[PDB]
């Protein structure tokens, strides 16, 4: 995953 | 029973929240591994699998099957104190637990001190854009 | 900041409870040995003197200065929990508390329960009278  | 506010403290409540979560069975990150990891599922028309966590509000999105929700955690905002709570929930006494929630409470006041810092900045950029093309 | 519903079981809160309770300094059931043994300051017009346990909701009045809330409490309702609860609040684990808790909603589901039994007792002896009044 990955930051918004 | 125990008052909503404090209800994602439970596990089983944050399961509960990713509803249509599209990481199942066979899935590293599934409801149950993200909820272990602190995960609630907040999703957005524009980010579908955005989740964050309950205690240290920090926003995790695209997601993929292969991920273990706390390694993400720990690998992109590791300071979060929940990560290091091994107590079963019921195992930790009510000290601890006030400890714990005073300190998700600061969290969220920082959380939300960033937000209107980033909304400032970006009205900022806006004004002087504008101020930019006017002098032009 | 604590769930108001829960507040009973702070000490705290049982010694707030208390306004215009009379037997202070130099008497042995103090407001603050009152919440010590669990109860709450529950004052009508007809007794400013009624106090509830909050946890098995056992009521007593006519307050004697020399009285010890717990011997009082003891002979009582005996089989009331709290009594045997040893451990500060804080210091209870969370699966303790629920199930206390659990045990109070429980005391207070009986409570009620007899309650509306001697209602219906009363109207029922009520009823009873009149039909037979009519015979004759
Ligand atoms: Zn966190
Ligand atoms: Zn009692």
């Amino acid at each position: 995953a990955v930051p918004i | 029973t125990l008052p909503p506010a404090w209800q994602p403290f439970l596990k089983d409540h944050r399961i509960s929240t990713f509803k249509n979560w599209p990481f199942l069975e066979g899935c590293a990150c599934t409801p149950e591994r993200m909820a272990e990891a602190g995960f609630i599922h907040c999703p957005t028309e524009n980010e579908p699998d955005l989740a964050q966590c309950f205690f240290c509000f920090y926003e995790l999105e695209g997601w993929e099957p292969d991920d273990d929700p706390i390694e993400e955690h720990k690998k992109w905002s590791s300071g979060c104190a929940f990560l290091s709570v091994k107590k079963q929930f019921e195992e930790l006494t009510l000290g601890e637990f006030l400890k714990l929630d005073r300190e998700r409470a600061k969290n969220k006041i920082a959380k939300e001190t960033n937000n209107k810092k980033k909304e400032f900045e970006e009205t900022a950029k806006k004004v002087r854009r504008a101020i930019e093309q006017l002098a032009a």
